[PDB]
RNA sequence: AGCACCGUGGCGCAGUGGAAGCGCGAUGGGCUCAUAACCCAUAGGACGUUGGAUCGAAACCAACCGGUGCUACCA
């Protein structure tokens, strides 16, 4: 039943989504900046960056809404949130390969895995220009 | 305004080099509050009402 | 080395090897068990000392590590120097559904068990209920019954959870075994779990009667040894002694052998004749095996294949002493009535067994074995059937079977059966 | 203007609820929050003057001749209230049932709260009031030395 | 040890000024009429463009705008821009004055694969031959003449590179130096086209040995097997052990690695041979998978 | 026997579905991870018929045999794979929403 | 535990000896009634670290370190 920062947007342009508190919510399940970004641009499988004043930027457009949260909660329950107790406090560690995880409040161990897609993307979706930029 | 100024567009044909000209590009919204700008007074009266 | 040997049970998402880690210090891996994610596989094996702490009953308060208990020649807790008395292995055999087979693999080596509960799921799950059904094939006495989690919840579903389970044990197995609290990743309430495992009684074995081995593991060649001599640093038949003592350059017999194919459709199978190289249990380097404790022993001559372990259910002896090799079995078997391992709405809502029928897929769990077998009759005496085995196995005993059966790509026991043979 | 929220009366009709998917001519697919499963309708003064959306959340009513024929969204409960509403102590947020309940579908779900208002400003209005008739110093520069 | 010192002094300086960028290659000014040549692009100007050739100096030419490709580019920028190098082909050519007209249009299909190749073995050539030159006096020109030039002219078109009547012959075998003339310069030639080139790399296959099967002797038969595996042999390097990976219980990897040709299968081959034919006798077989590759 | 059984029961086949958009409202969605041995034109030609849709039977490199259709579909990609023992319930991959 | 490959601007990478570049970015302008689209100007590099070979390299060799894949499964 913790509290997290309820991610809040801007509809800049009719396609981008910008997205203010980035960085607040990155802090306060404690992991760090880039790995956390990746994951998300990944999953809706869209392009933007972050770096500006710490709001990220997506080309991703949706009608706007609270509607975002259902991304944050998959990234959440794989990554930080322990299977023993239901509680974040948690804190990344480095093991061997492809071992990382470590729950505190009890210290009940638990290992996870890092995404690396590149399997199947589709095509999407005006052509032309993109054999000009191969050109 | 922004809504108003892609409503002025302006103009169909497919093509001019390889891509497209299409006005109007769907819109059904729609908005939002309307936040109304409040201040004939706020805090004292809400804890009688 | 080990005198006693203890395993673990429990399905999983309840604790195995986390009983094991809190004691032992140690954990087990292999690779592709991490990336199936806490799944542990294939068997567990570590060794604790048992030293007793002379002023501690339940002290309120010390290190959560089991240094201060037992596994150490001081002590800090009572304050002064300890005294041996026993010797644990550890064994840990698994949870999850399709590890029955290989749980079964293990299930006969054992001199003991721990059941593992938790707290944080229901009653009595289909797998829980199964392994017990397991054990009662091959008949130990022994066990003893655990919530795993405890402090996770709270002090009030514990006491309900504890009732219940009380309540329906010793009306299933007498003995009234406890029911106990324990914690094992945070480590704390050993000193109770231990004074219960003290009282365990010294079993029997013999100790002057003809070789008898039963092997689970293999491999041990190099990764380093790689300069010089050149490779590797010769193999093991790594498992338990039953019967008399293995003493270093002895002459042993592998009574399966090398597997040779049919030659039309009778195959053959030629023993392995091999010598004892070295004895090594734990750390240290044993000049005789006593009954009791996993011994690896060392063996030789040529390569291929024992990668992790090809010498499943296989039986060492010594040289001139031979269990016999039975290619086909008699089984008298007796089936139960309810099809444990299927999970629907609740344990207690179980489909019921069908009937043992000619021309269908078995298994047979004949002690460490997993052969494969095929029912070709049912007739020779009323509830008797004469299974043909394509991996041969070595009676010693009478032998205890588990049968098992697929159910939906995976065994579940379906009744237990002994050779008249 | 005037107010942009209302709260429900538990007699003559009208009981929240949310919004699952949309169907066609009009109608849609709607879901209690403690009842069972439900077909929604709309009134005719929000045609296509307001747009419900799915998994809006919003106030019904019921009819007073006969229940269990069809209810109807009468309002609508705009985004910025929901999530005060679902604060209070009022509804679910996971709108007992969801499709289910005995499927527990859609679990944690860790909540949101709009903790999000103070940002750690906005502290101090309990200070001075004027000084005035009082000489009183007040020269710049200060700090500018620290020799 | 004035070879650190003068490096790092040197790092402060002021710099030693080298001929490292410019010298035509080949004895010629300028190419024939559609010769494919490797340029480098100083600039855009809009209205085509000014680069320069490196094949021969830094004699200029100029592509005219809409030669650039067939595609519509709208910007001629986001396709070639400035600093490159590239391959082009001459449409026009005045000898009077030395105007040159050139097209990246023509160039199709590859072609400027060969390009790169040429310019390559060009480049090697020359800064070669500077660095024999002018650790005694003579400027460029004359050591060049004496010793590069004769090379593209003796024999046609087989570069100085190549074929075994170039210089890459007396990297192999020595007797070609006879014909043409040459005094200290022979020595200093000779020694930097060895101190640089370099061959560089070739396979390093790994013997793989599946000794498969049974025998009332496998492991001391396996030992026999491994111990004319390796050395063996050590000669000069290429070697051929260390041997170093266990793969699985009959699978063992053995390392070969060459530095030096095909040499190394020859060696692999004869070294199969005798361990199963042999030996092999007195346990399992040996089987190949084969055995070579990793590659 | 067990061995294959374990192999196959907790090991490989791990299904992909993934849902993506072409532009304002408008969705893609494919579908990877199903065994070679299957026709892919005959479940391709079912999910079209119950529904307005457009499939393919695309094969590319190191990916093969991946299908996509038309419009945003995850539920009834997971639901059809679920009874039919074509996803072991264990590997159901969504990146949707 | 070895084998293989890789390490270059915030991020992804190009660059076979004359040796600082490109695509996405960030920041600021310009085009447009606005937005996409599209141009231009700015700042931003111990070329993993160390030694060695070489007149001379980021490029070649060795040692170590890190990342990823493959084979290993350790009394
Ligand atoms: N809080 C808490 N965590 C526990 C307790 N027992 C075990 N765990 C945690 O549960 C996890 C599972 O441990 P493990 O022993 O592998 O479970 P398992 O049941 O043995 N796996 P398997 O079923 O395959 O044998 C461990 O990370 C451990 O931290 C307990 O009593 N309390
Ligand atoms: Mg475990
Ligand atoms: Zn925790």
């Amino acid at each position: 039943r913790n509290r997290l920062p309820e991610p809040k947007l801007e509809k800049i342009g009719k396609k981008k989504v910008i997205i203010t508190n980035f960085g607040r919510i990155c802090q306060a399940f404690n992991r760090p900046i880039q790995d956390v970004k990746d994951y998300i641009e990944k999953e809706l499988s869209v392009g933007g960056n972050l770096d500006s004043n710490d709001a990220l930027i997506l080309k991703y457009e949706i009608q706007k809404s609270t509607a975002f949260d259902n991304i944050l909660y998959k990234y959440l329950d794989e990554f930080v949130k322990c299977n023993s107790c239901h509680k974040i406090d948690t804190t990344l560690t480095k093991e061997g390969r492809r071992m990382e995880l470590r729950c505190n409040w009890c210290t009940a161990t638990r290992t996870v895995q890092a995404v690396g897609s590149a399997t199947y993307s589709a095509q999407v979706g005006k052509r032309s220009k993109a054999r000009l930029q191969a050109m | 305004k922004q809504r108003e100024s892609t409503l002025k567009q302006k103009r169909l044909t497919t093509g001019d080099d390889g891509d497209v000209e299409v006005a109007d590009r769907d819109m059904s919204d729609g908005e939002g509050e309307d936040e109304l700008f409040v201040v004939p007074d706020v805090l004292p009266e809400f804890t009688f009402i | 080395q080990a005198t006693v040997n203890i395993g673990t049970i429990g399905h999983v998402a309840h604790g195995k090897s986390t009983v094991v880690k809190a004691l032992s210090g140690v954990k087990t891996q292999k690779y592709h068990r991490e990336a199936v994610m806490n799944i542990t596989i294939h068997l567990g094996y570590a060794n604790a000392k048992v030293f007793k702490c002379d002023k501690c009953e339940l002290p309120a308060a010390f290190h959560a590590f089991p240094s201060s208990q037992p596994d150490k020649t001081d002590c800090p807790t009572c304050g002064s120097p300890l005294t041996l008395k026993r010797h644990f292995s550890f064994v840990d055999c698994p949870g999850h559904d399709v590890l029955m087979a290989t749980m079964l693999n293990g299930a006969a080596i054992m001199d003991a068990a721990l059941l593992l509960i938790a707290a944080n799921e229901p009653f009595p799950q289909p797998q829980t209920l199964e392994h017990l059904k397991a054990v009662e094939i091959m008949r130990l006495a022994n066990l003893v019954i655990l919530q795993n989690k405890i402090d996770l919840v709270g002090e009030v579903h514990a006491q309900d959870q504890y009732h219940k389970i009380r309540n329906y044990i010793d009306s299933t197995i007498g003995s009234n075994i406890p029911i106990i609290p324990i914690s094992a990743q945070l480590k704390r309430n050993i000193d109770y779990l231990l004074e219960y495992l003290c009282h365990i009684p010294l079993p029997t074995r013999q100790l002057n009667c003809p070789a008898h081995m039963t092997v689970v593991r293999s491999f041990d060649i190099n990764k380093p040894g790689e300069v010089d001599i050149e490779n590797l640093r010769g193999g093991v038949a790594g498992g338990t002694v039953t019967r008399g003592i293995i003493r270093v350059n002895q002459v042993l017999e592998i009574r399966p052998g090398q597997v040779h194919a049919q030659t039309g459709g009778t195959f053959s199978c030629t023993p392995l004749r091999t010598r004892a190289l070295t004895l090594k249990a734990e750390d240290n380097s044993l000049q005789y095996a006593v009954p009791g404790g996993l011994i690896a022993v060392g063996t030789t001559l040529d390569p291929t294949l024992t990668r992790q372990d090809k010498m499943v259910g296989h039986m060492i002896a010594d040289e001139g002493s031979l269990p016999e090799v039975y290619a086909e079995i008699e089984v008298q078997y007796f089936l139960f009535e309810e099809m444990v391992g299927r999970s629907k709405q609740r344990d207690r809502n179980a489909k019921r067994v069908q009937k043992l029928n000619l021309q269908e897929t078995l298994q047979i769990n004949v002690g460490t074995l997993t052969a494969g077998a095929t029912v070709v009759n049912i007739t020779k005496n009323p509830d008797i059937a004469k299974l043909t085995l394509v991996t041969p196995v070595c009676c010693t005993l009478d032998e205890h079977i588990a049968i098992s059966r697929l159910v939906e790509k995976n065994f579940r026991l379906i009744g237990w059966g002994i050779i008249r043979r | 203007q005037k107010r942009d929220i209302v709260y429900a009366d538990p007699q003559e009709g009208e009981e929240y609820a949310q919004v699952k998917k949309a169907l066609g001519n009009l109608r849609l697919e709607l879901q209690l929050a403690d009842g069972s499963k439900a077909i929604g309708s709309i009134r005719g003064a929000m045609v296509r003057k307001v747009w419900i959306g799915q998994g809006d959340v919003v106030l019904v009513s019921k009819r007073s001749f006969n229940k269990n024929d069809i209810v109807d969204v009468i309002h609508r409960y705009n985004p910025a209230e929901v999530r005060a509403l679902v604060k209070d102590e009022v509804i679910p947020r996971d709108f007992r049932s969801s499709d289910e309940r005995d499927a527990k579908n859609a679990h944690s779900d860790y909540v949101f709260v709009a903790e999000n208002d103070d940002d750690g400003g906005a502290d101090d209005d309990d200070q001075n009031v004027l000084d005035r008739n009082k000489v009183v110093l007040d020269d710049p520069l200060a700090t500018f030395d620290e020799l | 040890l004035d070879k650190r010192q003068q490096r790092f002094l040197a790092a402060c300086l002021g710099v030693t000024t080298w001929d490292g960028r410019d010298v035509c290659f080949y004895e010629e000014k300028l190419p024939k009429e559609n010769d494919v040549v490797w340029v480098k692009v100083i600039q855009v100007n809009d209205t085509s463009a000014v680069v320069q050739l490196l094949e021969y100096g830094n004699h200029e030419g100029i592509i005219p705008y809409t030669e650039i490709t067939r595609i519509r580019i709208r910007a001629i920028g986001k396709v070639i821009k400035v600093g490159r190098n590239e391959a082009a082909q001459v449409i026009r050519i005045d000898k009077e004055k030395g105007y040159i007209d050139l097209s990246k249009k023509q160039v199709t299909l590859k072609e400027a694969k060969e390009c790169e190749a040429r310019f390559l073995k060009g480049n090697e050539v020359r800064s070669i031959v500077c660095h024999v030159a002018d650790e005694c006096g003579i400027p460029a020109a004359q050591a060049m003449e004496m010793i590069a030039y004769p090379l593209y002219r003796r024999q046609p078109g087989k570069h100085a590179w190549d074929w075994l009547h170039e210089l890459n012959r007396n990297r192999d075998v020595e007797g070609i130096l006879g014909p043409l003339h040459l005094p200290e310069k022979a020595q200093k030639l000779l020694l930097a086209t060895l101190e640089h080139t370099v061959r560089n790399d070739t396979a390093t296959i790994h013997a793989d040995i599946e000794m498969t099967c049974f025998q009332c002797d496998g492991v001391n038969a396996l030992r026999d097997v491994l111990l004319l595996g390796r050395r063996f042999k050590a000669d000069q390097e290429p070697q051929i052990p260390i041997s170093v990976t266990i793969v699985g219980p009959p699978r063992y990897r053995l390392r070969a690695k060459t530095e030096e040709r095909e040499e190394g299968m020859r060696r692999m081959r004869e070294t199969i041979e005798t361990m199963a034919i042999e030996i092999a006798k007195r346990g399992g077989i040996l089987r190949v998978v084969h055995g070579p590759y990793a590659l | 026997q067990q061995k294959r059984s374990v192999q196959d029961a907790l090991e490989a086949q791990k299904v992909h579905i993934r849902v993506q958009q072409r532009k304002g409202k408008k969705f893609v969605t494919s579908v990877q991870g199903l065994n070679q041995a299957l026709n892919f034109r005959r479940i391709s030609r079912e999910f079209q018929r119950r529904w307005g849709c457009n499939g393919t039977v695309i094969v590319t490199p190191d990916a093969g045999t991946v299908i996509q259709l038309q419009g945003n579909w995850s539920e009834e990609i997971k639901k059809f794979l679920l009874d039919e023992n074509m996803a072991t319930e264990q590997n159901l991959e969504i990146h949707s929403l």
